[PDB]
DNA sequence: ATCTTTCCTATTGCTTTAAAGGCAGAGGACTGTATTGATCAGTCCAAACTTCTTTCTGCATGTACATGGAAAACTGGCCAAGGCAAACACGTCCGGAATGATGGTATTTAAGAACAAACATTCCCTGGTATCAGCAAGTACAGTGCCCTGCTGACAGAGCAGGAGACACAA
DNA sequence: TTGTGTCTCCTGCTCTGTCAGCAGGGCACTGTACTTGCTGATACCAGGGAATGTTTGTTCTTAAATACCATCATTCCGGACGTGTTTGCCTTGGCCAGTTTTCCATGTACATGCAGAAAGAAGTTTGGACTGATCAATACAGTCCTCTGCCTTTAAAGCAATAGGAAAGAT
């Protein structure tokens, strides 16, 4: 047999449809998109792991993701991104 | 008498298509070929998939046109159109290259 | 004991589209950290699914201004470039098939000249 | 099998076009000759990195992730194919 | 070989006509098309998907459901019966006035 | 306490030496505002992943360490006080 | 009569000097007043430690040295041997900022 | 007494009794080379590390350091290195 | 009874901690485990690049009279020799200044 | 015909004054001229270029550019309300103290 | 070309503080034994790489005419180099404190470990509509012949005032 | 009867009309190329069925992390004073910019030749999957010694001053 294949094509459809519910995407930049996700998870998981070492944090937490993103992303994005991931932590929380 | 454009303007045409389009300025055989000579020093009998071929094509072009990118910019500095080896070696150098 | 509950998936119930579970799985496995905070997934989702989305956004608004509906990677690179932020954040980033923005300087740009006959040095 | 010229496969119009796509106007005798060594430079750095990679896989064909790692490593990070 | 003189669609009306329920499935299609059109061995991937753009976009071909489950993936694919005469009388490799339900 | 418009302590002379450290022979008066601009720019760039580094910590003072990880980040890799 | 050496001798005597020196050149309070107001915008009552100053400090240095260098490396392109705006502003578009 | 702070500060006085014993070196010096031999260790363990996660295996040998070496360091001195590895691996692997 | 412990270091004839860069590799989360060669190897690179760079700032020194290394041998070191600068062409050094250089134009006729 | 016992600075001047609008453009001048001496009708060049000559220098004829773009292609051209009747009874040939507008 | 002036470089003494050396100790590194599952070793599929052949152009090369952009030369003025004098603000020490980074212990709550259930994610058919290729029209702008509007230096020839001849007034 | 003022006709300087000819600015017409419409082809986005392995749920447990309090260290602030550096001014000279001139090398157009691209097929190498196994790493316990910190010591380099030599500038 093969190996599975698991990508992130799905829901970067299911979001693209959400905000563009007409428009469609190409094969191409399906790859292209999961490629730049996989990129901002790097990005983000060794700011994140490279933060707690230097606190010597022995887990990552949303404080530890919060604080990738304010570094990483410039400007607007990273207020938006942080009040969009701290709405999703509240919601999560609550229930 | 014939038509003759003057020097310019089929430059700029040239300039505003190939900013336009997208599609790769290298050919693909002789770009593999060399590519193939340039592995054969570091290792002999190697294998390419096409893929990558494909990726080095494309990387090495976007860093090509970088590269003229600022070769204009550092020509038009010197209150030139025409860009010169120097303008590429100011640059590579200006970029640590 | 107690009965197991109807299993609900972490991404419905932090509203989120991407997969919380395997960005968790993800995390653990890539070695990052000894553990993996339970909201960190959950963080790291949303703020994927914004940026996705933000992107998506854009490149769907260069597509309707190219009269076209499916997104390609021209459009993808049209909205990283045009935009300020995006283009900083990702600005070593190459796209494969991708272009460049239309510029051209003004002093390449052919001299305007009030007179205007046949050429001559 | 042996290859030994194909340098001058990077054609006088495909420099051209190249510089054309990057805004040049008008483009000296000279640059040819040292688009030429330019490209070859990055090309050599490029695929010793890859060759390395493939070869510390123990494999003897060069996967396009092999390429892209390498050129993430130059800090040339490439979308689209499946990095 | 070359290709055969016969279009996708004269080669499924064909595949449908002698089936014994005038219906198939796409695998079925396929091994009929491969059993008698060797130049079809290869470049599946590439044919087989040629296949599935004629019988979709072709409104002549209409589907049909499977009731008692069957062995299940795959719906079966009937001829129009509105479609009448349209490959016949020598025009196999092209169709004039393709079929259009709307 | 507060400070108002100390981008003027970089004095005239200082630019002077810095350009004559960098080889410059001859300086044009225009340049000292665009000197002052550009390392303000460069000194907010920095100072805002410090304080960043600083605020993750929990601490209200900006360590050397967190300068040299601000600095490492942008590509600007300093040694001499990693430690 | 007075003794005056002729221009552009002081300065390759202080390029001399300040290349083959090491020390800072930017006057140590004045630069720290300035991080300092630059700092307090993005919290109130930050506190530094004196090392945290002297590293910005070299970077800075560090950082206009190599902008002077290409700055004048710039200039002397266009046949000129006094930077301008310009000249900066090239070298920062090339760097990449 | 305060908390224990490691440095290499004797390894790197070691070698240089051994190549230059009459010099000496100054103690910013000596904490500039700490700093780049924990900039050359940490660089070449994520570059392993980088290769591991690629080849999918969960330990990181000689064969992985080797790989980074060879990719980090240029020309000569990537394979004069290199050698000495191979070296020090030998004379290990005798006890 | 035990017998005499030999650090590792002796063992693989360097002078560089075998067991610190073991217990780095470790606790750095490179990777789930790891090999007993890999620290050997990393060490032994890294004291031959430690002793290159010495010997080239102890030249460098006797080159300026002096007996100590400064971080301005060190930059002179390294920035001189093209290896090491291509290695190190982003790193800052403290105190390090710049090299001694003058464009040929500048100079008077 | 022999040139016609008028200067062309007279010409212009009849030109504009017989004008409805008290204003032509070159090419209504030089059509005027033409049609009422058959003597101009040859030579075109040489007196063409004199009436240009004449246009730009003296200051009794001032130009009138056309605002909404009109057929285009001309400034009229319109007498200085100074001038007066400076050609009139018998000295068509040569004016006395010729229009100075400073 | 040789003399004056300036600056850099080097030499010698004092000191100081920065690096070398001695001693205590501790916690992390060496030794020894068992588990294991992560790795190594052997065999087969197939699929994906490499190799070879035929055609058709689209591309690259070769050639020739020529203009305007690169290069050089000269002038000037105004920008900035060079130097003097005064003011102050940087730099140094001396001390207060107060702010806060880090150590020690409790506990709590958060996540790691294990197993069952499962359903979400993946693989293989399926309809249909959005994207790529080829030929043909409308739209857009480039280039340039030609003309109108300015200016400049000089020649050719009618106007009308000045002077001479003819005629009539005055003495 | 004789001399001279006034009217009239010829003469001659004045002044205007005409010519040749180079510079800017602007318009209409031809020509070339870009974009769009139509048609055809196609390929990939979304509904339907089967599968598997990854996620959720539940429980236990234990230690990472938070909180509270204690401690000292190290940075902020003020005060006084030294005097080196910066600011302001003045002179002037030479480097950047403007203008002009030269000329040659890049651009543009066309003609010819040729190999890159693509279809098709064959040959072939090994990347990956699977099973058996085996061994190198991890886990745990004991102990012992290598590296860090404090305190002491001494000498390499910095500071101060002087003197020798190099080199710039000038007539």
């Amino acid at each position: 047999k093969r190996s599975r294949k698991e990508s992130y094509s799905i829901y970067v459809y299911k979001v693209l449809k959400q905000v563009h519910p007409d428009t469609g995407i190409s094969s191409k930049a399906m790859g292209i998109m999961n490629s730049f996700v996989n990129d901002i998870f790097e990005r983000i998981a060794g700011e994140a792991s490279r933060l707690a070492h230097y606190n010597k944090r022995s887990t990552i937490t949303s404080r530890e993701i919060q604080t990738a993103v304010r570094l990483l992303l410039p400007g607007e994005l990273a207020k938006h991104a942080v009040s969009e991931g701290t709405k999703a932590v509240t919601k999560y929380t609550s229930a | 008498k014939p038509h003759r454009y003057r020097p310019g303007t089929v430059a700029l045409r040239e300039i505003r298509r190939y900013q336009k389009s997208t599609e790769l300025l290298i050919r693909k055989l002789p770009f593999q070929r060399l590519v193939r000579e340039i592995a054969q020093d570091f290792k002999t009998d190697l294998r390419f998939q096409s893929s990558a071929v494909m990726a080095l094509q494309e990387a090495c072009e976007a860093y090509l046109v970088g590269l003229f990118e600022d070769t204009n910019l550092c020509a038009i500095h010197a209150k030139r159109v025409t860009i010169m080896p120097k303008d590429i070696q100011l640059a590579r150098r200006i970029r640590g290259e | 004991g107690k009965a197991r509950a109807k299993a609900k998936t972490r991404s419905s119930r932090a509203g989120l589209q991407f997969p919380v579970g395997r960005v968790h799985r993800l995390l653990r496995k890539g070695n990052y950290s000894e553990r993996v905070g339970a909201g960190a997934p959950v963080y790291l989702a949303a703020v994927l699914e914004y940026l996705t989305a933000e992107i998506l956004e854009l490149a769907g608004n260069a597509a309707r201004d190219n009269k076209k509906t499916r997104i390609i990677p021209r459009h993808l690179q049209l909205a990283i470039r045009n935009d300020e932020e995006l283009n900083k954040l990702l600005g070593r980033v190459t796209i494969a098939q991708g272009g460049v923005l239309p510029n051209i300087q003004a002093v390449l740009l052919p001299k305007k000249t009030e007179s205007h006959h046949k050429a001559k040095g | 099998k042996v290859l030994r010229d194909n340098i001058q496969g990077i054609t006088k119009p495909a420099i051209r076009r190249l510089a054309r796509r990057g805004g040049v106007k008008r483009i000296s005798g000279l640059i040819y000759e040292e688009t030429r060594g330019v490209l070859k430079v990055f090309l050599e750095n490029v695929i010793r990195d890859a060759v390395t990679y493939t070869e510390h896989a123990k494999r003897k064909t060069v996967t396009a992730m092999d390429v892209v790692y390498a050129l993430k490593r130059q800090g040339r990070t490439l979308y689209g194919f499946g990095g | 070989h070359a290709k055969p003189p016969y279009s996708y669609i004269s080669l499924i009306t064909m595949a449908i006509q002698q089936a014994p329920s005038k219906m198939l499935t796409l695998s079925e299609i396929y091994q009929w098309i491969m059993d008698l059109f060797p130049y079809y061995r290869q470049n599946q991937q590439r044919w087989q998907n040629s296949i599935r753009h004629s019988l979709s976009f072709n409104d002549c071909f209409v589907k049909v459901a499977r009731s008692p489950d069957k062995p299940g993936k795959g719906s079966y694919w009937t001829l129009h019966p509105d479609s009448g005469n349209m490959f016949e009388n020598g025009c196999y490799l092209r169709r004039q006035k393709r079929f259009k339900c709307e």
